[PDB]
């Protein structure tokens, strides 16, 4: 649920496309993200759960 | 060869083309002075035959190879008689251009939009809806001026606009070009001189070099107008925002001086104005041309023959008989040179006659080159040389020193403020305008914008470049860049970049080599020799060398520079400077005048379906749309007791993302100026929410 | 029969709404079977017959066209294909 809620918060964030962001292929897609535009990532807030 | 044959080939060519042309120029000129029917077929034929004249002798100049010239100017004229137009496009293909073309600028000249309450009173262009954007100071009348001629024009010509740019592509690839953007910028091209070489690519380039450095000049008169725009549009323009985009005095935005009577620095006093002394001296239509001719001899500049003055209709009948008397200047050849206009008294006469009296004298100084380079250096050197002229002349002092405007008058600074801001109002408001539709011509041109986001592309540009936010959002069945008159009948827009550079480097150069003593915006180079020689060193060239060579002959430089016109306008400048220092210098490309009362959407499919899912397309935004207009209509009927007939087509629909989230708002039924408040569209989702999720098959979370 | 109790009214904007789902429905089956972009519209939709049982006759027109009416075999063929979001639409079951 936590995993889920952290895709979720940077889908709405970014208006990405719903399924494109998956558990095996989240830290690469966060950083690209966050790369591509830094001040709009940083108003995200995301849990570290593990 | 060789090289003796080419010249014979040249020689018997144009021993025709001057008799052709000639008589050509009698029949056009015939029918303008005045409009008789029995001269109509009379240019017809000439005009067809001088066409078919052209033709075969670009048909029988093929056997001549460009790698054996020595001789550069019969290689320009070859070159210049070598191109094959549109003659390599196959018959049909050429037979749809010739139709969609005239498709094209019939809908343009004879379209018109009516009332939403008097379907029995419509408008054309020109008269009518042009004087309701350069007059009304009414909110609502014109964002319905702009939106009503943006729909039904855009809407016709976008399928024409694209079938014209895929043959116009596909013609320019077929003539070793990398597309029709390059053959257009194929003008300044010069090659084989071994020191003043252009190439194509170039163009781009300095022109955003140019750019770069005009845009805090435009930043600070951006925010000037903003500012003084408040107290007539208030609650209207947001004070860190862009400017909207019905607003600006104009149909398109392409000039700002109609905000002047808005903008005016000092409206107490007023500026400079004798043409009242031109009516009481009792000056008839003759007095002015007289004068113009004087000053250009005093500059030493070859005078006006007697066969000119001999040919005089500029006196207007004002008979029964209606003719055109736009101002043009007539060419016709073989020391035969006119100028046609109604001429008045009135300084914006007086302006136009030295400006055709420029055109003229250009146009006669090279007379003495072959016909096939008579012609300026560009397509930017003509106006501008004609209107350097009307701007020298233009000056207090020299209306001091011809005789009007008594000495005994203090010129004060105030109007000096009032002149610059006039004068910048149409000089530097245009630039940007002019850059962005150019750079949006070329990359539609080369592919680089798909088809599908045209009309996107283009508001993003005019949200970062000029700063002009457009009031209602618009699809992609819109063709607002079409609605102009240039791009419609395929007519180039750079000329009037180069041109607005060039006639201020021309300016600075001759006010330098006069030896003014400042020359800030009082300049006048009357009465000084060494100015007419310098000039005349580069109107008689033509064509007969590269444009970079005629420049380096005046001004010594080998392209196009920026500083001249920081230095004119560097008074108003310091002056913006000094009145911008509460105000936010800048606009931010994210606030929109109908945003407030939009209202997001955002829609999770996947979530709600997982497997199964329907794929989401425009039918379904339709279905959408139409949804959201019961839930209006009936919250309408069932709170308000009004019976509103809200449809789907006022629902409008902005920022679609492939999450699937968008903004909507919705306006009354015919008035699109009228938007329903966020408050009542709140109500009536609310009260038909259900409606809405099971039409979907989504539930309240999706 | 379908509602029991609970039911809504039927009024002009419930046929508004009829009109923009079977306008809906006849742009899929265009666009998914012959692939044309047809933009069908609400006012393509003629209706005729109304009777207080709800019943009713409706036809479909091009979009800008009246002399073009679409045959009856494949606005019957759409109606197959979106017969089930012509239903949850209106919380209709096929029997209804
Ligand atoms: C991603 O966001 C972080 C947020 O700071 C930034 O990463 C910087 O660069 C490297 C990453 O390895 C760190 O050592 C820095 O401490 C980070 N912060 C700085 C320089 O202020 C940066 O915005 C983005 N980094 C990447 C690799 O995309
Ligand atoms: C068109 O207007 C002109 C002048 O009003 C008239 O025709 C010209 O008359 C003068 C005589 O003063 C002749 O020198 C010109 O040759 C005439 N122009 C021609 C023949 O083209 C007349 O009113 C009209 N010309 C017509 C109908 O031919
Ligand atoms: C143009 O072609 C001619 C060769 O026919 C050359 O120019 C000639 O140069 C001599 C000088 O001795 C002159 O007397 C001739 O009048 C010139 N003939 C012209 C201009 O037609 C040369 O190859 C080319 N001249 C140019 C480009 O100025
Ligand atoms: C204008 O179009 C004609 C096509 O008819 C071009 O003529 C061709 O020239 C090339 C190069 O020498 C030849 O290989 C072809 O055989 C010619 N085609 C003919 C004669 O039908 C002509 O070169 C074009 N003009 C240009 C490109 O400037
Ligand atoms: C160029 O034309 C102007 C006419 O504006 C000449 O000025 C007069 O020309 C006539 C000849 O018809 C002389 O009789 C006058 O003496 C000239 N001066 C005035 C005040 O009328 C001018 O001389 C010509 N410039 C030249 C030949 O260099
Ligand atoms: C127009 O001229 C007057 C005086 O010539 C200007 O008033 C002076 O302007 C200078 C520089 O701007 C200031 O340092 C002075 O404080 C001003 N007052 C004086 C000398 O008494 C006025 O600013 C000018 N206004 C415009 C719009 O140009
Ligand atoms: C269309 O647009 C507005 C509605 O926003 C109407 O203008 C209102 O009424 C009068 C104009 O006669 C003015 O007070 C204001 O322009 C508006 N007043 C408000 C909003 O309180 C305009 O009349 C409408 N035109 C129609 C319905 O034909
Ligand atoms: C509206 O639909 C009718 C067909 O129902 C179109 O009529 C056709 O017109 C052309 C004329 O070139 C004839 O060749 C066809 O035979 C006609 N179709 C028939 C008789 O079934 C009519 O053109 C359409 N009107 C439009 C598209 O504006």
């Amino acid at each position: 649920d936590c995993f889920s809620t952290n895709i979720l918060t940077l889908i709405n964030g970014f208006d990405l496309p719903e399924g494109n962001v998956t558990q095996e292929n989240f830290v690469d897609m966060q950083q690209r993200c966050n790369a591509s535009d830094p001040a709009a990532y940083a108003q995200l807030v995301f849990q570290t759960c593990d | 060869t060789i090289e003796e044959q080419a010249k014979t080939f040249l020689d018997k060519f144009n021993h025709e083309a001057e008799d052709l042309f000639y008589q050509s120029s009698l029949a056009s000129w015939n029918y303008n002075t005045n409009i008789t029917e029995e001269n109509v077929q009379n240019m017809n034929n000439a005009g067809d035959k001088w066409s078919a004249f052209l033709k075969e002798q670009s048909t029988l100049a093929q056997m001549y190879p460009l790698q054996e010239i020595q001789n550069l100017t019969v290689k320009l004229q070859l070159q210049a008689l070598q191109q094959n137009g549109s003659s390599v496009l196959s018959e049909d293909k050429s037979k749809r251009l010739n139709t969609i073309l005239n498709t094209m600028s019939t809908i343009y000249s004879t379209g018109k939009v009516c009332n939403p309450d008097n379907p029995q009173e419509c408008l054309l262009l020109e008269p009518g809806l042009n004087e309701i954007m350069a007059n009304s100071l009414d909110y609502n009348e014109r964002l319905w001026a702009w939106e009503s001629w943006r729909s039904e024009v855009g809407k016709q010509l976008r399928p024409l606009y694209e079938e014209y740019v895929v043959l116009k592509n596909e013609m320019a690839r077929a003539n070793h070009y990398e597309d029709y953007g390059d053959y257009w910028r194929g003008d300044y091209e010069v090659n084989g001189v071994d020191g003043y070489d252009y190439s194509r690519g170039q163009l781009i380039e300095d022109v955003e070099h140019t750019f770069e450095e005009i845009k805090p000049l435009y930043e600070h008169l951006h925010a000037y107008v903003r500012a003084k725009l408040m107290n007539a549009y208030p609650s209207y323009i947001s004070p860190i925002g862009c400017l909207p985009a019905h607003l600006l005095g104009d149909m398109w935005g392409r000039f700002w001086t109609n905000l002047y009577s808005l903008t005016v620095p000092f409206g107490q006093k007023p500026n400079i104005d004798v043409t009242d002394a031109m009516v009481d001296q009792a000056w008839d239509a003759q007095r002015i041309f007289k004068e113009a001719e004087k000053f250009f001899v005093s500059v030493g500049l070859p005078n006006m023959t007697q066969g000119f003055w001999e040919n005089s209709m500029l006196t207007d009948p004002g008979n029964v008989q209606k003719a055109v008397c736009h101002p043009t200047a007539w060419d016709l050849g073989k020391g035969d040179f006119r100028i046609l206009m109604c001429t008045k008294v009135t300084m914006d006469d007086f302006l136009t006659a030295h400006h055709e009296m420029g055109h003229i004298q250009y146009d006669m100084a090279y007379a003495a080159q072959p016909f096939l380079l008579r012609n300026g250096a560009n397509e930017g050197f003509h106006e501008a040389v004609g209107e350097i002229m009307s701007l020298s002349a233009a000056t207090p002092k020299h209306l001091k020193s011809i005789g009007l405007l008594s000495p005994d008058f203090q010129e004060d600074n105030e109007t000096e403020i009032n002149f610059l801001l006039k004068q910048a109002l149409t000089i530097v408001g245009t630039l940007p305008f002019t850059y962005m539709l150019e750079k949006w011509r070329w990359m539609v041109f080369k592919g680089e914008i798909p088809k599908d986001q045209w009309m996107k592309k283009w508001w993003e540009m005019k949200r970062e470049i000029v700063g002009v936010v457009e009031p209602v959002p618009h699809d992609e069945t819109y063709c607002d860049p079409a609605s102009l008159f240039h791009v419609s009948n395929d007519y180039s827009f750079i000329r009037y970049y180069t041109r607005t550079l060039y006639q201020f480097q021309f300016q600075e150069a001759l006010c330098q080599a006069a030896k003014h003593e400042g020359p800030l915006h009082k300049c006048d180079i009357s009465n000084s020799t060494e100015a007419g020689q310098k000039l005349f060193n580069m109107l008689r060239l033509g064509k007969s060398e590269p444009w970079t060579l005629a420049l380096e002959n005046v001004v010594g430089a080998k392209n196009m520079n920026v500083r001249p016109l920081l230095n004119y306008f560097e008074p108003l400048f310091t002056w913006l400077k000094d009145q911008n220092k509460n105000s936010f210098v800048g606009w931010s490309t994210d606030w929109s005048p109908y945003a407030d009362q939009s209202i997001k959407v955002r829609i999770s499919l996947k979530s709600a379906l997982g497997d199964k899912a329907y794929e989401w397309n425009d039918n379904e935004m339709y279905l959408f749309r139409s949804s959201v207009a019961y839930a209006m209509r009936q919250y309408f009927l069932k709170v308000k007791n009004q019976m509103i007939l809200f449809g789907e087509e006022d629902v409008r629909v902005a920022n679609l993302k492939p999450r699937i989230s968008f903004n909507f708002f919705v306006t009354a039924p015919k008035n699109v100026s009228d938007i329903i408040p966020r408050t009542e569209v709140e109500k009536a989702i609310r009260m038909s929410r259900s409606r809405i999720n099971d039409a979907f098959r989504l539930n309240d979370n999706s």
